[PDB]
RNA sequence: UUGGGCUACACACGUGCUACAAUGGACAAUACAAAGGGCAGCCGCGAGGUGCAAAUCCCAAAAGUUGUUCUCAGUUCGGAUUGUAGUCUGCAACUCGACUACAUGAAGCUGGAAUCGCUAGUAAUCGUAGAUCAGCAUGCUACGGUGAAUACGU
């Protein structure tokens, strides 16, 4: 994990879209590429589409979600078989 | 070889009991280089046999030794289509290393939680002629003797 | 009843078994588990987990 | 005899008994044995009762047994739940820590099925 | 260039590591190496945090020995798997790093047909160092400690 001296890593490109979204209720879909961003407590509500490789997939974040990454909830391979 | 025998490497004598034939024991009984392993097991296998049987460790070892040193033994061959088993002799120096190898074997697969325990208890049964051992030496006459017509082969 | 089992005291209350100390009634006889306080506090959850860790108010 | 709920076993010193509890192992064991003054050498067969009260009082501060199951099961849970990369591989009964499932993941998958 | 994959997983094969325990496990005390590398490099239970450009300082022995305990139990053997909480590197450990602490405690009780290495400081076994390298070695290369059995003969 990473230390706690250093806090939880997010882009701060990604986090400014949560913050300029901050105090609406109209939220959009924030496209993003940062599977490696922490979900933060402010997430709560918001749509990512975050890219898994070809295709960015929605990640509706619920409260449970939060301290765990992006990407950990858009799969880059794809099984089903043998 | 096919060039011709090798010399072999003589041993010293123990320390407690002056005896080369005691040194050979414990390196047969040694695993892995651990020789401190090897005497201690050695030597308090021969303070049970000592008091289990009233008598000086190193007499009982070398009569339970006599009990499991073989005369004969079967060699293979591979005569025109039939294998037989032809019965030789045993060399001197073959009778002591088949002794020591068959005492050890047959000493681990006791039952006895140590193996103190279990190399003195062979010690003392093949110093009756019983044990594992001396049935496996009972067992190698009895497969030479079935052959003893064979002996005409080499 | 056909013709063991007494009454053996188990807090402390009579009571009848067979797996055989005085009372009040004068009489003694053969003598863990006060059940769960709240025991442990339940999950704090992930939100407040998240703030305390980080000292994120 | 019965401490949390688990009768230990009777013929072992305390401190290897008290492991037969869900959420004590060997370090635990010990440090409960420090904070309840009983000796670790002693048979729980020759356990005083004053010494096995005074045991259950130090266990009972620890999450033990069935509530530590229901957490770690709360937990699992949660996992599948969000659907995330872990709740993914323990429904699908495959390991969870980026371990390779080329070969040698036998403990999650099971015996082969050739 | 960002992100993913080279790390997938019903299986099959090769090479290894750890075990199935008492010639052992745990705990305490106490000895004995060789070969190499080094410049911005060499308080917390814990991983970790806050003199030397070299025969000079640092990296930095274990097996062993002596005692105590365990008492043949899938266990005080085994540590796979999983949960939680952390440390460090790195812009960044989700996919997909290493290590630590607590908990959990799988298969496994010497392995069919068959098959491999080794003739002496060798095999076996125990540790150590280096290259690559921010971090990552059960692999590779190298170093010492303990240290066998056997070779009648073609
Ligand atoms: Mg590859
Ligand atoms: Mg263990």
């Amino acid at each position: 994990a990473r230390s706690i001296k250093k806090g939880p890593f997010v882009d701060e490109h990604l986090m400014k879209k949560v913050e300029a979204q901050e105090g609406s209720e109209k939220k959009q879909v924030i496209k993003t590429w940062s599977r490696r961003s922490t979900i933060f407590p402010n997430f709560i509500g918001h749509t990512f589409a975050v890219y898994d490789g070809r295709k960015h997939v929605p990640v509706y974040v619920t409260e449970d979600m939060v301290g765990h990454k992006l990407g950990e909830f858009a799969p880059t391979r794809t099984f089903k078989g043998h | 070889p096919r060039k011709g025998s090798v010399p072999k490497r003589d041993v010293l004598p123990d320390p407690i009991h002056n005896s080369k034939l005691v040194t050979k024991l414990i390196n047969k009984i040694m695993l892995d280089g651990k020789r401190g392993t090897a005497q201690r097991i050695l030597y308090s296998a021969f303070d049970l046999v000592e008091q289990r049987s009233g008598r000086d460790a190193l007499e009982v070892f070398e009569e339970a030794i006599n009990n499991i040193m073989p005369v004969l033994e079967v060699k293979a061959r591979r005569v025109g289509g039939s294998n037989y088993q032809v019965p030789v002799e045993v060399r001197p120096e073959r009778r002591t290393t088949l002794g020591l190898r068959w005492l050890v074997n047959y000493a681990r697969l006791r039952g006895e939680k140590t193996m103190e325990d279990r190399l003195a208890n062979e010690i003392l049964d093949a110093a009756n002629n019983t044990g594992g051992a001396v049935k496996k030496r009972e067992d190698t006459h009895k497969m030479a003797e079935a052959n003893k017509a064979f002996a005409h082969y080499r | 009843m056909k013709q063991e089992y007494h009454q053996v005291i188990f807090f402390k209350f009579l009571s009848g078994s067979t797996k055989t100390m005085e009372w009040e009634d004068g009489k003694e006889y053969p003598v863990d588990i006060s059940h769960p306080r709240q025991k442990f506090a339940a999950a704090d959850g992930r939100v407040e987990r998240f703030n305390k860790k980080f000292g994120l108010k | 005899a019965r401490i949390a709920g688990v009768d230990i076993p009777r013929e072992k010193r305390v401190v290897i008994s008290l492991t037969y509890i869900y959420g004590i192992g060997t370090s635990t064991a010990q440090k409960i044995l420090e904070e309840a003054n009983v000796s670790a050498d002693t048979r729980v067969k020759d356990l005083t009762d004053d010494e096995l009260g005074r045991i259950r009082e130090v266990v009972d501060g620890y999450k033990v047994e069935g509530d530590l199951r229901r957490e770690t099961n709360l937990n699992i849970k949660r996992l599948m739940e969000i659907s995330s990369y872990r709740g993914i591989r323990h429904r699908r009964g495959l390991p969870v820590r980026g371990q390779k499932t080329k070969n040698n993941a036998r403990t999650r998958k099971g015996p082969v099925k050739t």
